[PDB]
């Protein structure tokens, strides 16, 4: 059942040649299953025996996947796939269920063995050459070519997608408002015509196709509603995912954990309120798929908290091109936020989360805005529209982290709402130094090979101090040194900083961190009435310098 | 209905392959605008659909250039140029007239519709294959090839260069003081005339441009507060430096002076012969910052001497045509940014303050994108090349909104800044 359509032109990558092999000699039983096989294939005119004259070859596999009644074969166009030219990949991802529409009735047609009909270019076929030798080398040259796009063959999937497109071209032209989608081996036909008035076009389709070389065994309209689309579970008016059974053990390896980590994420398109955070935080020690790991109490906390929602199934509505598209973002804490996209209030379109990670010390407003994009970017990747924004952030705190920040930023139609974890500015610094306030010339240091340092200060009224530190970074240290400095100050203070690094850290005003040290400063900052920092060149001249780095002296020679 | 002219063979540089870029998905409003364009132009024999045997790709946008009414197409041929044109920069150079900058005022016209008339080399065309996006990855992208010379490409005017010269001839000798640079789809035109004379001296060129080949300058119309009537006239003779402002009265407090030495400390790698100790000494002590402590006798010298190295620098100004300029910008106030085009760090080639109003739409990204061009037409006008832009912005935020305020042809190369800069302080040049 060869098609009668304009084939597509393929050459192998310039310079390279088609493959030439010689297969592993096989016996009586293997050859019988293949002769028989190729004959009625040749019969459908899918292949053609050629002669000695064709140079190139490839091997055959005469498999049995399950151990069922119909023997079958296959050829691994391994070497050919190396050689053959490059194509415009069709596998350009997938369309996302959220953003699909509500097309009353729909059917899917299996175009599975619908490639073998599509004809190969008349010049390449020679390359697809394979030989069927016998047991007693009585007939060494029983070789066949390949007239249609073979199984696997780099371009097959690339081309078949193209041919078929030109194929439904007039039908999609005559029957306009019906709508076909295609991927792999599944055809989804859909309309807003009552079942029978729908089955027409499907049958019409089932025929049109038949006229073009390709069959579609489907029967009376074929398959309907419970849809296992690329994992996704879809229903004529709602979507979600179905088999998603993340279990548990008493001794897991990162191996299985990865999986656990995946599922949770996957399930994150739909189920409002999921996090992977802690379960993944621990993943860090990337050794082999043999090493095991102690699922912490923080991880199982989440491993269990997440199962509750995921315990009881949540639904997904479809897109309605007229209705408002919108989203608002809630913060799940630990730098984690959750967004929900909706048209009709409480009608769940889509949900997902933004977790600023693998790069510490980050500000909140900033993170708010970061996710907004995650959305902006995603809302176009699907609705080609920008969600109106319902966001938990006052205007005046925004107008400030808009005009405060350096990296320029932008946020479209956003509106204000209330919700407990309201975001905003806990603190801020000063621009001009404070009058009368005490002036603290801080300093730190460390043993560049001995692990220790000393944090401390000296105020302008002759207020000195130090605190010997250990197992610390020249950074941590010059950081820690500001905490003291902080502590031993009353209400409105002035700090003169040795370090760029920390000055920068404290410029941005971030917040939470596993580094209790940075946090501890935050709170100081948070409690102070007026904090003014200032900064000066280390080795050069940090003001009182001579004395400062000199009172913190241990081991140095300069 | 056709008249086959003949082609100048375009071939692949240093063994490369053709660009296999990915198309940024885009608005539906815009995914419409591109079919409404590409088809009517597919009619016009300009463009054509290709099959799967062609894997090559390239970006397509959709702007509204002169104002708001109809859309414009645009292409990021940035990989093809980065492919071919570093051989068709040789084989087909188009030289930069260095008196370009020397002129009073430079205007520019989209004399780019003009290359649609030249057939493109059949055997090359495969490398101009673009694609048009579908909403939600449903339908397989609408895929076209280029039959003529793509208005995007850098290899185009290379070719049509010829006709450009031949077509300008009578003009060039009627008015010889005027120079013209054919950059991109750009006809850079400058003169030492009044803002009324060069303005006319231009249309004169427009008229000529219609007659002699119905090549066409798109109608000049828009009215921004900076009274842009007819003519996008950059005035290069306005090129004076005034960024690095020392505070007039700031040598009063410990703080001011504490600032004053740090600033002086950056300048140290720019003007290395900098003397600042006897100033620093003024603050060698752990003192209160709000303490009005006046200067020392010998300190004024270090301020004064260094305070006169400004009005006259040397060896910076050295451009290397075998290296690539880098522009880097940074935000400041509500509408005042800054850029520094160097090429080898601290070696400034050109600097400036992208201004704009206080009561105006303080949209960062309007400024940033619009800042960027302002850099660029100057970087063309002066060197005739595009700066690697080190951008103060989220990758994904820019990859989501430039296409909005980009009323320009060429899409200069770009990078985005990871860490913050101290530089901003007050107007400072890195
Ligand atoms: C219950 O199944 C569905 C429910 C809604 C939709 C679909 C299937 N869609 C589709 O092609 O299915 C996969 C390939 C995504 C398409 C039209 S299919 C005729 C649209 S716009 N909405």
């Amino acid at each position: 059942p060869i098609s009668p359509i304009e084939t597509v032109p393929v050459k192998l990558k310039p310079g390279m040649d088609g493959p030439k092999v010689k297969q592993w000699p096989l016996t009586e039983e293997k050859i019988k299953a293949l002769v028989e096989i190729c004959t009625e294939m040749e019969k459908e005119g899918k292949i053609s025996k050629i002669g000695p004259e064709n140079p190139y070859n490839t091997p055959v596999f005469a498999i049995k996947k399950k151990d069922s009644t119909k023997w079958r074969k296959l050829v691994d166009f391994r070497e050919l796939n190396k050689r053959t030219q490059d194509f415009w990949e069709v596998q350009l991802g997938i369309p996302h269920p959220a953003g699909l529409k509500k097309k009353k009735s729909v059917t899917v047609l299996d175009v599975g063995d619908a490639y073998f009909s599509v004809p190969l270019d008349e010049d390449f076929r020679k390359y697809t050459a394979f030989t069927i030798p016998s047991i007693n080398n009585e007939t060494p040259g029983i070789r066949y070519q390949y007239n249609v796009l073979p199984q696997g063959w780099k371009g097959s999937p690339a081309i078949f997608q193209s041919s078929m497109t030109k194929i439904l071209e007039p039908f999609k032209k005559q029957n306009p408002d019906i709508v076909i989608y295609q991927y792999m081996d599944d055809l989804l036909v859909g309309s807003d015509l009552e079942i029978g008035q729908h089955r027409t076009k499907i049958e019409e389709l089932r025929q049109h196709l038949l006229r073009w070389g390709l069959t579609t065994p489907d029967k009376k309209h074929q398959k309907e509603p419970p849809f296992l689309w690329m994992g996704y579970e879809l229903h004529p008016d709602k979507w979600t995912v179905q088999p998603i059974v993340l279990p548990q053990k008493d001794s897991w390896t990162v191996n299985d954990i990865q999986k656990l980590v995946g599922k949770l994420n996957w399930a994150s398109q739909i189920y409002p309120g999921i996090k992977v955070r802690q379960l993944s935080k621990l993943l860090r020690g990337t050794k082999a798929l043999t090493e095991v790991i102690p699922l912490t109490e923080e991880a199982e906390l989440e491993l269990a908290e997440n199962r509750e929602i995921l315990k009881e199934p949540v639904h997904g509505v479809y897109y309605d091109p007229s209705k408002d598209l919108i989203a608002e973002i809630q913060k799940q804490g630990q730098g984690q936020w959750t967004y929900q996209i909706y048209q009709e209030p409480f009608k769940n379109l889509k949900t997902g989360k933004y977790a600023r990670m693998r790069g510490a010390h980050t500000n909140d407003v900033k993170q708010l805005t970061e996710a907004v994009q995650k959305i902006t970017t995603e809302s176009i990747v699907i609705w080609g529209k920008t969600p109106k924004f319902k966001l938990p952030i006052q205007k005046e705190t925004w107008e400030t982290w808009w005009t405060e920040y350096w990296q320029a930023t932008w946020i479209p139609e956003w509106e204000f709402v209330n919700t407990p974890p309201l975001v905003k500015l806990w603190y801020q610094l000063e621009k001009e130094p404070i009058v009368g306030a005490e002036t603290f010339y801080v300093d730190g240091a460390a043993n560049r090979e001995t692990k220790l340092g000393k944090a401390g200060y000296v105020t302008n009224k002759g207020r000195q101090k130090v605190v010997p530190l250990t197992n610390t970074t020249n950074q941590k240290t010059e950081l820690q040194a500001i905490y003291l400095a902080l502590q031993d100050s009353g209400l409105e203070v002035n700090i003169v900083t040795d370090s760029q690094y920390a000055l920068g850290i404290i410029q941005a005003q971030p917040d939470k961190s596993e580094s209790e040290l940075v946090n501890q400063i935050i709170e100081q900052l948070i409690k102070k009435e007026k904090v003014y920092l200032a900064w000066v060149p280390a080795h050069k001249g940090i003001g009182g310098n001579q004395q400062v780095d000199k009172l913190v002296s241990a081991g140095i020679r300069k | 209905p056709i008249s086959p002219i003949e082609t100048v063979p375009v071939k692949l540089k240093p063994g490369m392959d053709g660009p296999k870029v990915k198309q940024w998905p885009l608005t539906e409003e815009k995914i419409k605008a591109l079919v409404e364009i590409c088809t009517e132009m597919e009619k016009e024999g300009k463009i054509s659909k290709i099959g799967p045997e062609n894997p090559y790709n390239t970006p397509v946008f959709a702007i509204k250039k002169k104002d708001s009414t109809k859309w414009r197409k645009l292409v990021d041929f940035r990989e093809l140029n980065k492919r071919t044109q570093d051989f068709w920069e040789v084989q087909l150079g188009i030289p930069h007239p260095a008196g370009l900058k020397k002129k009073k005022s430079v205007t520019v016209l989209d004399v780019g519709d003009a290359y649609f008339s030249v057939p493109l080399d059949e055997d090359f065309r495969k490398y101009t294959a673009f694609t048009i996006p579908s909403i939600n990855n449903e339908t397989p992208g609408i895929r076209y090839q280029y039959n003529v010379l793509p208005q995007g490409w850098k290899g185009s005017p290379a070719i049509f260069q010829s006709s450009m010269t031949k077509i300008l001839e009578p003009f060039k000798k009627q008015n010889p003081d005027i120079v013209i640079y054919q950059y991109m789809d750009d006809l850079l035109v400058g003169s030492d005339l009044e803002i009324g004379q060069h303005r006319t001296k231009i249309e004169e060129l427009r008229q000529h441009l219609l007659r002699w080949g119905l090549t066409t300058p798109d109608k000049k119309h828009q009215k921004e507060p900076p009274f842009l009537w007819m003519g996008y006239e950059l005035h290069p003779d306005k090129w004076t430096v005034e960024p690095i402002v020392l505070p007039e009265k700031d040598s009063w407090t410990v703080n001011d002076i504490q600032k004053l030495v740090g600033k002086l400390n950056w300048a140290s790698q720019i003007y290395p012969g900098i003397k600042v100790r006897a100033l620093s000494k003024l603050l060698r002590g752990t003192k209160a910052l709000t303490e009005v402590i006046p200067l020392t006798e010998e300190a004024e010298l270090e301020l004064a001497e260094n305070r006169e190295i400004l009005k006259e620098p040397v060896h910076g100004v050295y451009y290397d045509p075998s290296k690539d300029l880098i522009a880097e910008i940074q935000k400041q106030g509500q509408g005042q940014w800054t850029y520094q085009i160097y090429q080898e760090p601290f070696k400034n080639l050109k600097t400036g303050k992208y201004a704009r109003m206080r009561g105006a739409h303080t949209n960062d990204v309007k400024q940033l994108t619009e800042a960027v061009q302002k850099i660029t037409t100057e970087s063309i006008v002066i060197w005739g090349k595009t700066p690697k832009f080190k951008l103060p912005i989220q990758k994904e935020t820019w990859e989501t909104w430039w296409t909005e305020y980009w009323q320009a042809t060429w899409i200069p190369e770009w990078e985005f800044v990871n860490t913050p800069p101290l530089v901003k302080l007050w107007y400072q040049l890195e």
